[PDB]
């Protein structure tokens, strides 16, 4: 049976996978960049003749009210009551008293339903975050299909390298890189599970101990194993608040996935991490009865060479998926993908669009300056990093013009064209969202930032999330010939 | 007292390769001809 | 034929002309420079100048840029530049408005270490030193900036690059042989068709070096060896051009 | 993109090793250096070493050559080499004949510091001090001198001349981005083809400078920077041979 959600919004037969045997996994995984910082972001509330027609209790509320289960089940409620009544009025026998008596039953269930709802109203107007920018930009995203987050932002090279490799002062608490992003995505992964839907929303963190610490390199393994088991308790801390970390049975929800990424392999080999969070993710029977329940329901690893994924294999470790950068023309590693292929782990595809350079603009565009400064790319001396591997600018200019005639072969954008390249490789694709009247930008849509436009469509189009390719043998041959 | 097998830590430990680049390093390989190797 | 000027070649040809930075500062330059340069993007990032305070606690300012565009017949390098008290740390140093540069021209004397004052113009304006800063900056930089003649070249795509065919300045005493890097590469604008006393040029041939003094801002230093083919320029000093130069001369 | 290393770069980038020269020392070299480069009609002379004596006063020695030429498969350089005990003042080392060069590879420890010292060998035999030392000069040259590969290019009349247009070595950590000086330019012969364990290349990648030091001389290091294409060598310390390789490694 095919995905319900992609089957009503782009006639998709593709049927729903799962990443673990517990969590799904969408077509395509969102990697997840902050346009600012976290406490700019958490700070912003979105509370403001006798009518206002541009009022965003009438706009926003209206369209985000629509989408919760407690509506829906209101309208299901009030369809089944009119319904029953037909019959009811219909019958009019010894039958009739019971089918009065489902109506009655369906009245107080209506009655129930319109008092959460009520409820839900009350509680979109009582909070300030939800409503904002950001929030209803990963509301509409999630909605469109892709529900699975990733954790990411600024990373080595081009950050501040004192907040990754500096040394804290012995007060500070044991937070990381990428944490104000978890808080973000724990605090919309919160409010859309409070709206619509127990787990509907993954999230897929990502750790990154800092391996050249003077802590890490003088405490050894017992200090490994306490870093790894804190920024496990962090974590928690942070997707699920102070109270319902835990069930009501007792026994902790476990999160849904950690990314181990390792900065050097000369320096530290990852086995003790590796162990610990492996010993995380299983929980230890004692006679049959559980103990110490897992915390974590899976790991994953990022960027290690294809000898490395062997080796954690040969230890025993359980590793369920790793993510690359393996685009359409960048190919550097090919090795990873036929041992994943072999071991059955699922691969994750970072690039894919160069960081938004195979747009429709820069074809024959100047390239991108970083004192000046471009917008519509994530990170532009990635992109000029980007480009140096490919080559140079000139060979970029020749492959976006091959790639937009293929795309005018079929009436898709530039980029779809690369994303479905990644997809039909078996990689998983890694998009980054976008923020800020630049929403769907990652997948090639313009001006679709408001509701006038758009009329409520994803920023995305069919032939990306379909079973069958749309890219013809000629196609798939230039394509390669690309390299 | 017999040290235990090395061979015993695949199964004590649930790890699948063990590798031993040094048996003079190692105490707990065992000899079957009992002369060191 | 260098491709970046060398930090420790030009404190060593400028040491005579007194131009000079602290150890400590020399050592943190050497160790930060590159961690500034490769956090952003550009492919070049130096030194620019030292500018005295008040308190005591200089301002080293670095600037850096990606590439070098020709456009509306001039060389327009987009730069951004940096400062910092220590060696250690690098801030950003914001532009500047216009009328906000028209009021900082009104401000005089040396400004004082701390970035957190603000000077009093006249209805009242409030200027914060920073802003100063960078105004001055910026009128030095317009002013003198002097890379030899023919040093760099077009080249496809209309980006002016280095010239790594150059042959070297021929008759290096003279100010035809130096030229704002502003100036394009082909045209013939050099260092002598600006004002006909606001440059010094000294020349030892034995060693063939000659130094580039400027006199309008009498903190511009510049060197270039012709044996190594290099060359390069430096700022010490408050960023107060001597208006009373005429009297000088 | 160099056409000579400078004397200034290659102490500031060789100071870790131990590679240094006193100060006085220094500012006598950039003094002195030109003079004896005209005084001798020499287009390149460098600094080409320091070798330790049993006296304070160790021999500083420059290599320079005129000419350089493609010679039965060999990229022979008529290199001219000149010692001195202070900056100031340098002599001549001159060519030592086959009978003696193979006598003066049988003394060993480190030299005196009068280079009027006669060894006596075995009747006896009787051999200069500075014999002694231009031999350990022409071993370690001839087993260490090192440069980039596709740094030279051969024109006509077969001369091998610098390469204007070098972009660089990619894969500066490999040994196979170096060459000895006197291989040819299109033959593929690189550090490599030596012995497995004789250098070690030491690599940072954030700052682009790559160190290789040679460990059957232990006293030879070789510094390439990549971010500006920038090569220099010197050795300090004695001129002797590590024999027993083999069990050090």
């Amino acid at each position: 049976a095919p995905d319900p959600v992609l089957n009503e919004l782009y006639g998709s037969e593709r049927p729903a996978v799962e990443l673990l045997p517990g969590v799904p996994l969408s077509p395509i995984v969102n990697s997840c960049w902050l346009p600012a910082d976290a406490k700019a972001m958490l700070a912003e509330s979105w509370i403001p003749p006798a009518f206002e027609a541009a009022a965003p209790e009438y706009n926003e509320l209206v369209r985000r009210l629509a989408k919760t289960a407690p509506f829906r089940k209101w309208n299901e409620l009030t369809i089944q009551a009119k319904q029953l009544e037909q019959e009811v009025a219909g019958l009019k026998g010894p039958d009739a008293e019971a089918k009065q008596a489902e109506l009655e039953n369906v009245k107080v269930q209506i009655a129930d339903a319109e008092a959460a709802v009520a409820e839900v109203k009350q509680s979109f107007s009582d909070d300030p975050l939800s409503l904002t920018g950001w929030m209803q930009a990963l509301t509409d995203l999630a909605d469109g299909g892709m529900t699975t987050f990733e954790v990411s932002g600024q990373g080595w090279p081009y950050c501040s390298l004192r907040q990754l490799f500096g040394e804290m002062p012995s007060a500070a608490p044991p937070a990381g890189f990428f944490d104000g992003v978890e808080r973000v995505l724990g605090t919309f992964k919160r409010r859309y599970e409070k709206e619509r839907g127990p787990g509907s929303v993954q999230l897929m963190l990502k750790l990154a101990p800092n391996v050249f610490s003077d802590a890490w390199s003088t405490g050894g393994a017992p200090a490994a194993v306490a870093a790894v088991e804190a920024y496990v308790e962090r974590a928690r801390a942070n997707v699920f608040g102070p109270d319902g970390g835990v069930t009501p049975e007792g026994v902790p929800e476990p999160l849904d996935l950690v990314q181990l990424v390792w900065w050097d392999f000369a320096a530290a080999d990852p086995l003790p991490v590796l162990k610990a969070l492996q010993r995380m993710a299983t929980d230890q029977l004692q006679v049959v009865s559980v103990s110490e329940p897992k915390k974590i329901r899976g790991i994953g690893l990022v960027d290690f060479p294809a000898d490395r994924l062997k080796a954690a294999i040969q230890a025993g470790v359980p590793i369920t998926c790793v993510q690359v950068e393996h685009s359409v023309l960048v190919r550097s590693a090919q090795p990873v993908l036929d041992l994943c292929a072999k071991y059955g782990i699922k691969v994750l595809a970072r690039g894919g669009t160069l960081g938004g350079l195979l747009s429709a603009k820069y074809l024959g565009a100047p390239p991108p300056d970083p004192v000046r400064g471009d917008a519509d790319l994530d990170s532009v001396p990635g992109c000029l990093d980007a480009v140096n591997n490919v080559g140079g600018w000139a060979r970029l200019q020749a492959a976006l013009a091959v790639i937009k005639g293929i795309a005018d072969k079929h009436g898709v954008k530039p980029e779809t064209v690369a994303l479905r390249w990644q997809i039909d490789a078996g990689c998983f694709p890694l998009v980054t969202t976008r923020w800020s009247s630049r929403v769907w930008r990652q997948f090639g849509y313009e001006g679709w930032s408001s509701f006038e436009v758009s009329g409520g469509r994803p920023g995305v189009d069919g032939p990306l999330f379909q079973v069958e390719s749309f890219l013809d043998v000629e196609d798939v041959r230039a394509l390669a010939g690309l390299a | 007292p017999e040290p235990l097998p090395y061979s015993f830590r695949v199964l004590d430990e649930k790890l699948p390769m063990l590798y031993v680049p040094n048996v003079a390093a190692e105490e707990r390989v065992k000899f079957f001809r009992k002369f060191p190797k | 034929v260098q491709l970046e000027p060398n930090i420790t070649l030009v404190l060593k040809h400028l040491a005579s002309c007194g131009a000079v930075v602290s150890a400590e500062q020399q050592a943190a330059l050497d160790h930060s420079i590159p961690i500034k340069r490769i956090e952003a993007g550009l492919r070049s990032l130096t030194l620019w100048g030292r500018l005295t305070t008040l308190n005591g606690k200089d301002y080293l300012v670095a600037e850096g840029y990606n590439v070098a565009s020709s456009k509306e017949g001039a060389a327009v390098y987009e730069t951004k530049y940096f400062y910092s008290q220590d060696g250690a740390r690098w801030s950003d140093l914001q532009p500047v408005d216009s009328e906000t540069a028209t009021r900082c021209a009104r401000i005089k004397g040396m400004l004082s270490g701390d970035p957190a004052k603000n000077y009093e113009l006249e209805l009242v304006f409030q200027i914060p030193e920073l802003a100063v800063l960078r105004c001055r900056v910026d009128a030095i930089a317009t002013a003198t900036s002097v890379i030899p003649t023919d040093s760099t070249i077009l080249n496809a795509a209309s980006q002016v690059v280095p010239n790594r065919l150059f042959a070297g300045a021929a008759y290096p005493e003279k100010l035809e042989s130096y030229q704002h890097r502003f100036s394009l590469p082909g045209s013939g604008v050099t260092l002598s068709q600006d004002l006909r006393g606001t440059w010094a040029v000294q020349y030892d041939a034995f060693k063939g070096v000659a130094q580039v003094r400027s006199l309008l801002f009498p903190g511009y230093f510049f060197y270039y060896a012709a044996n190594e083919l290099t060359w390069g320029s430096l700022y010490v000093g408050d960023g107060l051009r001597n208006n009373d130069l005429i009297f000088m001369l």
